[PDB]
């Protein structure tokens, strides 16, 4: 019986951990796209220099 | 179980090439991994049978 | 998902039972190895007689 | 941050500037940050102050 | 958006699935209920007898 729950379970800690891997690449993009967000702000609003 | 454990095993990463080629949708490579752990199998089952 | 499912097996005694492959392989190992525990425990007996 | 800055919003908006006497025009003016007064602001995201 | 519609979906579960990104259209095309409908003349208008 072991076999079976033991041997899936090692799939899915090694199947998580690259879906981790991923997110944090998007996590920490996201907040970089996010300041990048604020950097298009910033022109726009430099350009509110009107 | 020597072999027992073992192929249940193969037939476990039979499995677990399809979890790195859902992984890899593109690669033939996790293919050619997964295909082999699969016909392994086969190859395995006609071995017993005969 | 499949992984996870069991499928039903269709036993010509007419039976159609739902198992993961690993349950029925077991169970068929199992019995198996379960009747060289009665036929070696049946011997197990005989070599007593046998003495 | 980005709450940060758009709390101080760089420029100041006043409308009433052209190129050299032509065109222009006078108070449209809302308020928002020192940009304009003579701060600055580098694409690094630090002030230097004029 | 030429992308597909939908997450990206992988197992992850008792059986179940799991969002992991997101199909930009939901970024470009979908919408906030937190926003409502406005409208506006485009012209400015003055007294005129002067």
């Amino acid at each position: 019986r072991l076999e079976y729950e033991i041997k899936t379970l090692e799939q899915v800690k090694e199947s998580t951990s690259r879906a981790q891997e991923m997110t944090q690449n998007s996590m920490k993009a996201l907040q970089d796209m996010v300041k990048l967000l604020e950097d298009f702000k910033v022109k726009v609003t430099q350009a509110a220099s009107d | 179980d020597l072999q027992n454990t073992g192929i249940l095993q193969d037939l476990e990463n039979y499995n677990k090439a399809w979890n790195d080629f859902a992984s890899n949708p593109n690669e033939n490579a996790t293919k050619i991994a997964l295909v082999k752990a699969s016909q392994t199998l086969t190859e395995s089952v006609n071995n017993t049978f005969a | 998902q499949l992984q996870y499912d069991k499928v039903n097996f269709y036993n010509e005694d007419g039976t159609i039972d739902n198992l993961t492959m690993e349950e029925y392989y077991r169970k068929l190992t199992g019995k198996i190895a379960s009747d060289g525990e009665n036929n070696n425990v049946v011997n197990s007996s005989n070599e007593t007689l046998y003495n | 941050r980005s709450s940060i800055l758009a709390d101080l919003f760089d420029s100041q908006v006043v409308d009433g500037t052209t190129e050299d006497a032509n065109g222009n025009k006078v108070n449209t003016k809302v308020m928002l940050s020192m940009q304009d007064f003579g701060l600055s602001l580098n694409d690094a995201g630090t002030l230097s102050f004029d | 958006y030429y992308g597909d519609k939908n997450n990206i979906n992988v197992v992850t579960g008792a059986g179940t699935e799991s969002p992991y990104n997101i199909p930009g259209w939901d970024l470009f095309f979908k919408a906030d209920g937190d926003y409502k409908k406005q409208i506006s003349t485009n012209v400015s208008f003055t007294d005129n007898r002067w």
